[PDB]
């Protein structure tokens, strides 16, 4: 989060670099409207 | 609720349970990192011989 200035960051924990792509349309996430590359 | 949209929901009735179980182990895993952070911050001598 960095509550200080709230610039949020997404990190996937142990995940190779080649599968996870922006906007991924692979997988099915419920519940879960939207989600917000080195 | 393995992700099934109809147990969701009948999860979504229990709701806090599980906010309640992410927050303990969130700080059970902060209070590991600051225990390790000390002790390493005690074995620093801060004077050795290469």
């Amino acid at each position: 989060y960095d509550k200080e200035t709230k610039t949020h960051a997404t990190l996937f924990g142990s995940v190779a670099c080649e599968h996870i792509s922006s906007t991924m349309s692979q997988y099915s996430r419920s519940t879960r409207s939207m989600l917000k590359p080195v | 609720c393995n992700g099934f949209q109809k147990c969701e929901q009948l999860l979504r009735e229990y709701g806090q349970f599980c906010s309640k179980i992410n927050q303990a182990l969130h700080g059970a895993n902060l209070r590991q990192d600051d225990s390790v952070r000390n002790l390493f911050a005690s074995v620093k001598s801060s004077q050795s011989s290469p």
